[PDB]
RNA sequence: CAUUGGUGAGCAGCGAAGGAUUUGGUGGAUUACUAGCUAAUAGCAAUCUAUUUCAAAGAAUUCAAACUUGGGGGAAUGCCUUGUUGA
């Protein structure tokens, strides 16, 4: 440990990467282990590519692409000291950021570096993709959030959302809200279409390590061993501001929706299971899924993502998604 | 208290008969189908090619 | 624990979820009537239609099957799924299934039972979830082809590990391997619980008792040399015998007689346990066939007793209970038959009981002694008590008729008792 | 094969306990 | 009685003296508090690792132990101490000479029952105070009210009621008002144990004749009766894991488990603890767990666990029998011999009258282990002769250890009582060796020694012959025959050149080991009893029967120092590592330190119990001694 | 119907909101002090939430019979009759212990051709082709030699 | 004649209610023993979260930031630097 967890887009597979280098890919529902690597190395994060067949692991200095059975396919010599990984499913681009302060977009299909951008703000502390428009949000040690596209050498937007390093960034499915946490014990909910700050929970009991937003819109926050959830937090109304306790049962104040305490563990990362009422939590001793009623999207669309997807539907879906890959330069605000 | 969670009937999604096709649920949510303009442009470009 | 071991537990829990098509093909293929290729093509409506007709045929044989038509074989059960059910509902479903397997236990020879149970196997996946109950109810049909089909589609629980060899095998499991299942102490507790449920429900039938008896009897023989393991069997199987004796069914009582008799020969027990056994044997003794087997059982147990008090008189309550169920005339007939089993010790205890408690049968003592030859010491004990009777009880024509009988046969031993006593 | 008897690892689980401090009361 | 060179440090090898241990919960974790003579020790239930030991030894032996969260209450004589992390926080002194017997703490009330049927109630000065200190009132149970108090218990959901359990019957006292709320009906049999059930209003009572009663206090009526004829209940405990189980401990050393729902016996654990030492003094189910912790007077603490049922259905019926999980222990009787295993002070070797040899660790108690007596297969191939029923080797009179060849072959020799051969052990394997050394002259083994190189083992017979074996191959190599009486000491210098022997005939023989020649012979006035050879200085001291210690220089074969002052036999003595002091113990209940350069006694001690062994650590930091009473080893710190 | 009543519990009045653990007892947010009778009933309910009430406590109580055999099994733990009282030895199990060898004290120089115990005294006689009649006092622990008699040129076949 | 080659048939000798070989699981050690959780000068351990919010403090022209590249030759279009044009 500690263990970083990343579920597949359709929620059928779980990818786990321990810090000391234990990487495993498994179908958690049927308990089948697709691959298990015991790399004697420091692994920071891993992500699935277009589907469960391939996944990427950010090791000590280089990122490696692996096969379904765990066979190494490529060593990405260009990506150096990557600490965060993200995959744009519609563009087939793999994104990395780390201690070099360099944002690199890599096309998995053709295997050519689409673009490498210099952030100029030192090491990158957080990363989150805007699923609506595929714009990457990076937090830095100066406390700003920068929006990036592969086709612009300079950031599209710069947002000052903290007085210290931004620990984590979360963006909702609709790409309308953003939630950022900083080392200054503050959580800020943003309106990224109009770039207006909505809420600012100025003082938290301890700095919030991670934030995640579900399909339904639940806001998840982790503070060391604690995991706290809020419902309807992402709204323009002032009453929707998160609070930890209602003062004398005031109806307007928005108390936590759910809470859970991992007694002796520091939470590593949070991931909502895509189409289930579950929240995955990676921690020092392993992984735990918390039952969160109302967390996930009840109604999925089979054309885009299908949890009951067969191999024949998979290899057909792989080609048509590859035929209509969106060009990288299409990415705009 | 009142607890309810997303609950999938496997028979509604995985047919019992081996000869039956699999059900394909459809949700026309825009949030589930991003890049409507970009995707159609590429399909237009592929059709032209 | 390695990650694979933890993932293995996850797979077992989600065995019947039917996540994808390959899982559906495996789960839906399992059948008791059809081969795998044909089974996967079928539909629940096709399966349910046939099962409904089968339940009607079973209903004609036995009205009790008509109840499940409202609950398990309803048209609304077609759209019922267990994975989507809450825990209270699943427990509640299992009780209904377990009750059905009890009723179906005795009709497996009939063809319709195989069709009706196909619905539960396909709809409710009893072969995966309720696997122990299904195996137990069909254990005595092990030579039948139906048991072979069950083994093919079932995953054996840990306690049924010996049957793993015969899963998908041409030869049916041998009768010798059933001793091995019952040899285990954990399995005996499980079978005891199942057999207890049948007795509570009066669902027991002769074929069940016979197979149950042979396995229990053979388990003693296999452990005869190991006295320590025999001791661990006593709490279990004698507790079973008590339950069988309590049952009003005579066939259950006769099985208890068989089980008790083998134990007494296999392992010597306290006379207190033997006397308690009579109290249970005689308390619920009403059937004539049970009455006949009980008397042979009672005679045999006293034969096993080999300690001081071997031939002492029965307790007051015990003797009164025995006489009511076996009047003096019946035992005289029991001794009269030339093929009587060895019962001298019981008659010696019975004879001393008469003198202590009922003087009027003192004439019967004379008839009893002529019919059966008692051993040298046993006659000495009877003489000793009758000598006390003369000192205490008034002299009687029958009482002197007993002494003169001992005068006629072995006069000298009569003097030795008198010399030692007065 | 005879029945397999493994001794599985056991790790303690937290349990709720009644606190006797609520019983005391002052007039 | 106070030494200027030595000060007590702690006791080694003792886990419990037989007083019922106390269990307390901190969060989800549990800990066990066990009594050890005048001190108590706290173990972690998960690992049975020692956590804390009482800072100071109580003036009198502890009688009761109760633990609630961080605080631990220990009762001794007429005083009740309150301890936190082993350090006393407050001492409650009762105002009557009657000694405390039983102790109960519920909420802000502390109840202490003296042997004169008087119950003292102490209350918290403030509601938020951590522990009770203020004296509230005194409640006395008269003979008319009930018999001798068996135990004090508090049932849940009872406001200010104390359930006093007496031999005759049970009583309900309201501590706040000090009035008798309720008196139970008299019981025909004497009550010996009480335990509150996890159910409401019901307390399990154990009688002297194998009867357990589920007495209901609210209804004041019997609910159930378990019968265990010809047995005495010593402990009771309920399973709170969701299974209605009841564990009944007995003075016979057996632990029975009942299924209350099914009215059946799950299993019986036979002879878990010795009947001679009180059997099962305490057996408690850990709250909400399937683990049960058992203790007894045999200096042992064990844990048993119930595994999940193997049947997928009817798990209630198919109950796995309890399995041994972990335990800690020590000698059941005082150690007879001790020795330091290594140059550093890590491990000590101990042997006791209970026919068991132990390796005790000073640095951590968990490392302490018992050396196996499993015998190796004979090299020749013949069947080894012995009783099929397995028995431990006889008591160990002597022991010799070296570490030159540890891990290569046997490196310990031991002598047994009334036995004509010496057994070898292996410290690395912690198991009895594969060689046995015989005297070859029909005499018992009286002395054992080993060369520094670790190759030779010397055996001294009661008939006066010294046989020399090779440790690697166990082949007899040499036999020296000078003494006509028993040889009570053998030693060889570090150089493996000059060998020295002593015997009851009073002569001291000097041999050249390599040349096998008699260098010289020295006669002393009285029979010699023991020998200690200091290899660095080539000096060895001899304990004579005239109550003297005679120091001799092997190089010159002359007496250099003679020590006088002991009033009785010298049980043991040892050299200091620097070779400058000798510490000796005698039957007159004294330990004296002697300064060899000046040849005079510089320090003196008076031990309550005669010290049977004395041993310096090779470092010199510690001095270890064993006493005629007590199962442990007293460790002293060398202030010099 | 409780056998006893305590009046102090009716008069006692306790605050709930002081300690955190007691806070869950409140039926409503407005109430802050309750008498002992209501306080106890709330504690009992909370106690049940921690320890659910089992079957054996409530529905069951102890307060020719068919169940005689079951009762005696519960009472008795050892089901095999003690062999000390019985005079007849068990069929297949022999309780036999070895003692010290008789000839250990004074060994014989040939095979033991015949043995004989003295009818009354505790003596054992040995003989062989060594032509010696050795008598031992068999006690089971020492077995010392009472006497010997060498018969020159007289082998002892019996 | 020799096998320090295999496979067997048997003695002498050893020899206490049997002996020999292999193996699954768990427990204790493998560093030297000061107890669990939290928002931690104290609470909790049955948690509170119906006081948990306010106030105070807190923003370097460092407005710098790949110390992180296998070698040789280039780099249309990109990217970096420098100037330049028009707003």
């Amino acid at each position: 440990g500690p263990y970083h967890i990343k579920y597949a887009k359709n929620g059928t597979h779980l990818l786990i990467t321990g810090r000391k280098g234990h990487v495993a890919s498994m179908d958690w529902r049927k308990g089948q282990l697709r691959a298990e690597l015991f790399l004697n190395e420091t692994c920071h994060s891993a992500t699935y590519l277009q589907n469960e067949q391939y996944f990427a692991v950010a090791q000590k200095k280089y990122t490696f692409i692996y096969d379904h059975e765990g066979t190494e396919l490529h060593r990405l010599k260009q990506h150096i000291e990557a600490r965060h990984l993200d995959f744009l499913p519609y563009h087939y681009l793999l994104v990395t950021a780390g201690e070099t302060g360099w944002l690199k977009y890599h096309d998995v299909s053709t295997g050519q570096l689409v673009s490498e951008l210099r952030t100029k703000a030192g090491p990158t502390m957080a990363m989150a993709q805007n699923p609506w428009n595929a714009v990457m949000h990076l937090g830095h040690s100066n406390g700003t959030v920068s929006l990036w596209s592969p086709s612009m050498p300079e950031p599209l937007v710069k947002l000052l959302s903290a007085r210290g390093p931004v620990n984590s960034i979360a963006i909702d499915r609709s790409g309308y809200y953003m939630a950022t946490t900083g080392a200054d014990r503050s959580m800020k909910i943003w309106d990224i279409r109009n770039f207006k700050q909505l809420h600012s929970v100025e003082s938290l009991p301890t700095p919030g390590t991670n934030v995640s937003i579900s399909d339904t819109g639940l806001l998840a926050l982790s503070r060391g061993p604690h995991v706290t959830l809020w419902k309807d937090a992402l709204k323009l109304s002032g009453d929707s501001k998160p609070c930890f306790g209602s003062m004398g049962g005031n109806p307007h104040r928005n108390t936590p929706y759910m809470s859970h305490l991992f007694a002796g563990n520091k939470v590593e990362n949070l991931g909502f299971v895509p189409f289930e009422d579950l929240l995955g939590v990676g921690h020092q001793t392993g992984i735990t899924n918390l039952i969160v009623p109302g967390a996930g999207e009840a109604n999925y669309d089979a054309l885009e993502l299908n949890p009951f997807e067969t191999k024949k539907q998979r290899q057909e879906q792989e080609v048509r998604t590859l035929l209509n890959k969106l060009p990288a330069d299409t990415i705009t605000l | 208290m009142k607890i309810k969670t997303i609950k999938r009937s496997a028979d509604d999604y995985v047919p019992v008969k081996s000869t039956q096709e699999s059900q394909m649920p459809r949700n026309l949510n825009p949030e589930l189908h991003p890049f409507e303009r970009a995707r159609e442009y590429t399909k237009a470009l592929n059709a032209t090619k | 624990s390695s990650l694979s071991d933890q993932l293995a537990q996850v797979a077992s829990n989600n065995a019947t979820v039917a996540l994808d098509r390959k899982r559906r093909q495996k789960l839906h293929s399992a059948s008791l009537i059809y081969n795998s290729k044909t089974a996967a093509t079928q539909d629940y409506d096709f399966i349910f239609e046939n099962a409904s007709k089968a339940l009607e045929e079973l209903s004609q044989i036995e009205p009790k099957f008509a109840i499940f038509s409202r609950t398990l074989f309803s048209e609304s059960s077609i759209s019922l799924d267990r994975n989507v059910q809450t825990k209270e509902e699943i427990k509640d479903l299992d009780n209904a299934i377990n009750a059905y397997l009890l009723l179906a236990s005795s009709k497996w020879y009939l063809a319709p039972t195989l069709h009706a149970t196909e619905w539960l196997v396909r709809r409710f996946q009893i072969h995966v979830k309720n696997t122990e109950m299904l195996l137990l109810s069909t254990l005595n049909y092990y030579q039948t082809p139906v048991f072979k089909r069950i083994l093919s589609i079932i995953k054996l629980p840990p306690l049924f590990n010996c049957l793993s060899n015969f899963v998908r095998s041409e030869k049916p499991p041998t009768a010798l391997t059933m001793i091995k299942l019952f040899n285990d102490m954990d399995f005996l507790k499980l079978y005891t619980s199942y057999l207890d449920q049948c007795i509570k429900h009066n669902a027991t039938y002769t074929n069940q008792l016979l197979f149950t008896t042979c396995c229990f009897i053979n388990v003693v023989a296999f452990n005869s040399n190991n006295d320590e393991k025999l001791n661990q069997l006593v709490p279990i199987l004698l507790e079973i015998s008590a339950k069988l004796l309590a049952s009003k069914s005579k066939d259950c009582q006769i099985a208890a007689h068989t089980i008790l008799v083998v134990f007494a020969t296999a392992l010597p027990l306290k006379k207190t346990i033997i006397l308690a056994a009579m109290e249970t044997i005689l308390s619920n003794l009403d059937a004539k066939e049970a009455k006949h087997s009980a008397l042979l059982t009672i005679c045999k147990l006293f034969q096993t007793l080999k300690g001081q008090g071997n031939v002492d008189q029965l307790p007051s309550k015990i003797f009164k209970l025995f006489d009511s169920k076996f009047d003096t005339v019946s035992i005289l007939t029991f001794l009269d038959k030339e093929d009587k089993p060895v019962c001298d010790k019981f008659i010696t205890s019975y004879t001393r009981s008469i003198a202590r408690y009922d003087r009027s049968k003192l004439n019967i003592i004379l008839s009893l002694l002529k019919k059966i030859r008692l051993e040298r010491y046993e006659v000495r004990l009877i003489i000793t008590d009758l000598i006390y009777l003369s000192e205490i009880l008034e002299d009687k024509s029958q009482l002197v008729e007993l002494f003169e009988y001992f005068i006629s046969i072995n006069e000298d031993l009569v003097l030795k008792c008198l010399k030692s006593l007065g | 094969p005879k029945v397999v008897r493994e001794a599985k690892k056991v790790e303690m689980t937290e349990a709720r306990a009644y606190n006797a401090d609520a019983d005391t009361a002052k007039a | 009685k106070n030494s200027k060179i030595f000060s007590p440090f702690r006791i080694i090898g003792n886990v419990s003296n037989g007083v019922p241990f106390a269990t307390g919960t901190l969060g989800s974790t549990f800990y066990i508090v066990t009594c050890v003579g005048k001190t108590f020790q706290i173990y972690d239930a998960n690992t049975l690792h020692l956590l804390f030991v009482s800072e100071k030894e109580t003036p009198s032996s502890i009688v009761a132990l109760s633990a609630h969260f961080h605080y631990v209450y220990a009762a001794y004589e007429n005083k009740v101490g309150i301890y936190k992390r082993g350090i006393e926080e407050h001492l409650l002194e009762l105002e009557t000479d009657a000694n405390v017997e039983h102790l109960c703490i519920f909420g802000d009330y502390l109840c202490a029952s003296t042997d004169d049927n008087s119950i003292f109630i102490y209350k918290k000065s403030d509601p938020q105070d951590k522990y009770p200190s203020e004296f509230y009132t005194k409640l006395t149970v008269t003979e008319i009210q009930g018999g001798e108090i068996v135990s004090l218990q508090h049932l849940a959901t009872y406001l200010n009621k104390l359930t006093v359990v007496t031999k005759s019957n049970v009583l309900l006292f309201n501590v706040r008002t000090g009035k008798l709320v309720f008196t139970s009906n008299e019981f025909p049999d004497q009550i010996t144990t009480a335990e509150p059930a996890p159910v409401l209003d019901i307390i399990a009572l154990g009688t002297v004749t194998g009867e357990v009663i589920m007495f209901n206090m609210r209804k004041g009526k019997r609910i159930r009766t378990i019968k265990i004829p010809q047995s005495r209940i010593s402990s009771l405990s309920f399973r709170t894991d969701g299974s209605s189980h009841l564990s009944v401990g007995t003075s016979s050393g057996d632990l029975i488990f009942y299924d209350l729902d099914r009215r059946s016996r799950i299993h019986v654990l036979k002879n878990i603890h010795r009947e001679s030492y009180g059997g099962v003094t305490q057996a408690t189910f850990l709250n909400g767990q399937p683990i049960i912790v058992t203790s007894g007077g045999d200096n042992s603490l064990k844990e048993y666990v119930f595994d999940p049922s193997l049947s997928q259905g009817s798990g209630d019926v198919v109950v796995q029998p309890p399995r041994y999980l972990r335990s800690r222990g020590g000698h059941s009787q005082p150690p007879s011999y001790i020795a330091f295993a290594d140059s550093q002070s890590h491990f000590m070797l101990s042997a006791s009258k209970d026919r068991s040899l132990w390796s005790f660790s000073l640095r951590k108690d968990a490392q302490s282990q018992e050396m196996s007596q499993r015998l190796h297969k004979k090299q020749d191939g013949g069947r080894v002769g012995g009783s099929t029923i397995k028995s431990k080797f006889p008591e160990i009179v002597a022991l010799a250890i070296e570490n030159a060849r540890i891990g290569e072959w046997e490196n310990i020799i031991t002598a047994h009582k009334d036995e004509k051969f010496a057994r070898t052990w292996d410290m690395r394997n912690k198991r009895v060796g594969r060689w046995t050394f015989d005297t070859t002259d029909d005499g018992f083994v009286k002395s054992v020694a080993m060369s520094q190189c670790g190759n030779f083992g010397f055996i001294g017979s009661s008939n006066g012959s010294i046989t020399i074996y090779n440790m690697q191959s166990g082949i007899l190599r040499k036999k020296y025959k000078l003494h006509k009486r028993a040889v009570t000491g053998i030693s060889l210098d570090g150089m493996n050149r000059k060998m020295v022997s002593c015997g009851l005939d009073g002569i001291v023989g000097f041999y050249d080991f390599n040349k096998s020649t008699l260098l010289g012979k020295l006669k002393l006035d009285a029979p010699i009893t023991a020998m200690v050879y200091h290899r660095s200085s080539d000096l060895f001291a001899l304990a004579l029967d005239d109550l003297s210690i005679v120091v001799i220089d092997a190089v010159t074969q002359r007496v250099v120092r003679q020590l006088w002052g002991h009033s009785n036999r010298i049980t043991a003595f040892d050299f200091s590592p620097e070779g400058r002091w000798i510490v000796s113990a005698s039957l007159d209940s004294t330990i004296r330190t002697w300064d060899l350069p000046t040849g005079g006694c510089i320090d003196g001690i008076i031990v309550d119990n005669v010290a049977t062994n004395v041993k310096f650590s090779p470092n010199g930091d510690l001095l270890a001694t064993t006493h005629v009473t007590g199962n442990g080893i007293c460790i002293w710190t060398n202030r010099a | 119907e409780a056998a006893w009543i305590d009046s102090d519990d009716e008069k006692i009045k306790v605050p709930i909101l002081v300690t955190n653990k007691t806070k869950k007892l409140r039926t409503s947010y407005n109430e802050s002090k309750i008498n002992g009778v209501h306080y106890i009933n709330r504690l009992r309910s909370q106690f049940e939430k921690i320890y659910p009430r089992p079957k054996w406590v409530d529905d069951e109580s102890d307060s020719g019979d068919i169940n005689a055999l079951t009762k005696i099994l519960s009472t008795t733990y050892n089901y095999k009759d003690t062999l000390s009282n019985s005079k007849l030895l068990p069929p297949k199990k022999l309780d036999i212990v070895r003692l010290k060898d008789a000839n250990a004290s004074h060994p014989s120089h040939s095979a033991i051709q015949s043995l004989s115990f003295h009818p009354s005294k505790p003596l054992l006689l040995t003989g062989g082709y060594d032509k010696t009649l050795r008598i031992y006092h068999i006690d089971g622990k020492t077995n010392h030699l009472v006497t010997s008699l060498h018969l020159v040129g007289s082998p002892i076949q019996t």
